[PDB]
């Protein structure tokens, strides 16, 4: 899981 | 939504494939991102990595928007920008990313190398890390280095599954 901002 | 775990894979051979491509990039761009992103592993691990161009391989790499096939679907621009499953069949190991993002070999968008060396880690049974500069903290940050080396926090975790290399 990646997750930006 | 639509889950798989084991802890590791019982073998160290494990294939791949690379389902279809993204449009910001050439398919060779594509290719050679995925291939550096395993090699990360498989340069502290045994594990290795081949790549297959039909048929189904332990870890299917696709590329999606919103619904895409488990009930987690991707949430257009920034947000969720991949996910992969632990170890098992069918969806286990597999990577998905999210094709509402603008994918770069560099730095214009989303650096897929880098994203996708982190979901191969869960594809290979990491978790993630509690330290914010390792390659498995879940969020996602930019290094602008011109080379990439892998933090020893993701080194310890995944030698303690498959054990160390070269
Ligand atoms: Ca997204
Ligand atoms: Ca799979
Ligand atoms: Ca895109
Ligand atoms: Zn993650
Ligand atoms: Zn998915």
């Amino acid at each position: 899981i990646m997750i930006s901002f | 939504e639509y889950n798989v775990r084991t802890l590791k894979w019982s073998k160290m051979n494990l294939t791949y494939r690379i389902v279809n491509y993204t449009p910001d990039m050439t398919h060779s761009e594509v290719e050679k991102a995925f291939k550096k992103a395993f090699k990360v592993w498989s340069d502290v691990t045994p594990l290795n990595f081949t790549r297959l161009h039909d048929g189904i391989a332990d870890i299917m790499i696709s590329f999606g928007i919103k619904e895409h096939g488990d009930f987690y679907p991707f949430d257009g621009p920034s947000g969720l920008l991949a996910h992969a499953f632990p170890p098992g069949p069918n969806y286990g190991g597999d990577a998905h990313f999210d094709d509402d993002e603008t994918w770069t070999s560099s730095s214009k968008g989303y650096n897929l190398f880098l994203v996708a060396a982190h979901e191969f880690g869960h594809s290979l049974g990491l978790d993630h890390s509690k330290d914010p500069g390792a390659l498995m903290f879940p969020i996602y940050t930019y290094t602008g280095k011109s080379h990439f080396m892998l933090p020893d926090d993701d080194v310890q975790g995944i030698q303690s599954l498959y054990g160390p290399g070269d």
